[PDB]
């Protein structure tokens, strides 16, 4: 197959700051990979982003009657779909499961990577630090930063660079909303 | 009204 | 801001694919589908507390398609500039042997919105609990797209995910083998 392909996207974006104290709507039509007009519900009518876009933005915004539709809609659909929603998307808390592993099995006093790994949790917001006899270590920490899993789920690996000597004790600590205190999880060289 | 609300695109000029 | 809530919609042709769902924060609440027109929660525990009319979105899809007919005329019929996947192979979790896992397969920044995946294991087409997501908004208007493998990791298979896409040359591979 070869044939030429036209697309056609909608997007009703709903956007809150600070709980729903503000919310911003914004309406765009895509052509292919063009974004050709927007309501932003900031300006209160329509603007074409595109000269492509001109008829539409000049002919929607000269009835009043679609205008208002869409100025309310900040109440009736964004403030609206939050409020429904609110308990399993904004409220949704999962803990990370934390476990600390060397990458490479290997005799000590040979630098190595210790990963930990932090999964399975939402939201993103995350912090991860490493710690080695209690010291916290702010160089050589190599991150595959926040990875989205497509499930509701979160994943990353927070790695150190280290030379392992016997006697040494690793600390990952993970703070997280899903928990009131740090997750440590330890590895004794 | 546990309902999701959706809006609908309007019609392009011609 | 805090929080994005997308309602996201397409229409594509010549192909007639279309698409309606919700998007929140780039993970998918729910979508419609289209064909038996009932509403797919992403996480089926979201439809315990919220409900959607599917039949609603039908109506949507119908006004997206005239208007996509609308602008094609319109541009004169600038066909869609094909932009290839960047794909990613990984696990859901740290590999341990003979502990259940799942390989994810991330497609990422390409349109159209057409795309074909198959797992391989040791270059054998796999079937049996795959699972995938709908096509997932990007700010920029590209798509992304996961597929998923639940497996038992073991040291003797491999892994491909294999993606055919118009914008790439050949089909694309990405390789996954236990690595220790």
């Amino acid at each position: 197959d070869t044939r030429p392909r036209f697309l056609w996207q909608l997007k009703f974006e709903c956007h809150f700051f600070n709980g729903t104290e503000r919310v911003r709507l914004l309406e765009r039509c895509i052509y292919n990979q063009e974004e050709s007009v927007r309501f932003d519900s900031d300006v209160g009518e329509y603007r074409a982003v595109t000269e492509l876009g001109r008829p539409d933005a000049e002919y929607w915004n000269s009835q009043k009657d679609l205008l208002e539709q869409r100025r309310a809609a900040v109440d009736t659909y964004c403030r609206h779909n939050y409020g429904v929603g609110e308990s399993f998307t904004v409220q949704r808390r999962v803990e990370p499961k934390v476990t600390v592993y060397p990458s490479k099995t290997q005799p000590l006093q040979h630098h190595n990577l210790l990963v930990c790994s932090v999964s399975g949790f939402y939201p993103g917001s995350i912090e991860v630090r490493w710690f080695r006899n209690g010291q916290e270590e702010k160089a050589g920490v190599v991150s595959t930063g926040l990875i989205q899993n497509g499930d509701w789920t979160f994943q990353t690996l927070v790695m150190l660079e280290t030379v392992p000597r016997s006697g040494e004790v690793y600390t990952c600590q993970v703070e997280h909303p899903s928990v009131t205190s740090p997750l440590t999880v330890e590895w004794r060289a | 009204g546990s309902d999701a609300r959706f809006l609908r695109g309007y019609h392009l000029y011609a | 801001e805090e929080h994005v809530i997308i309602q996201a919609e397409f229409y594509l042709n010549p192909d007639q694919s279309g698409e309606f769902m919700f998007d929140f924060d780039g993970d998918e609440i729910f979508h419609v589908d289209m064909a038996k027109k009932e509403t797919v929660w992403r996480l089926e525990e979201f439809g315990r507390f919220a409900s959607f009319e599917a039949q609603g979105a039908l109506a949507n899809i119908a006004v997206d398609k005239a208007n996509l007919e609308i602008m094609t005329k319109r541009s004169n019929y600038t066909p869609i500039t094909n932009v290839p996947p960047e794909v990613t192979v990984l696990t859901n979790s740290p590999v341990e042997l003979r502990e259940p896992n799942v390989l994810i397969c991330f497609i990422d920044k390409f349109t159209p919105p057409v795309v074909n995946v198959t797992w391989l294991r040791n270059g054998k087409p796999v079937t049996t609990g795959v699972s995938e997501t709908v096509f997932l908004p990007r700010e920029d208007h590209l798509f992304r797209k996961f597929h998923y493998l639940p497996f038992l990791p073991s040291t003797e298979d491999v892994y491909d995910c294999r993606v055919e896409h118009w914008g790439l040359d050949e089909p694309l591979l990405k390789h996954w083998e236990f690595d220790a």
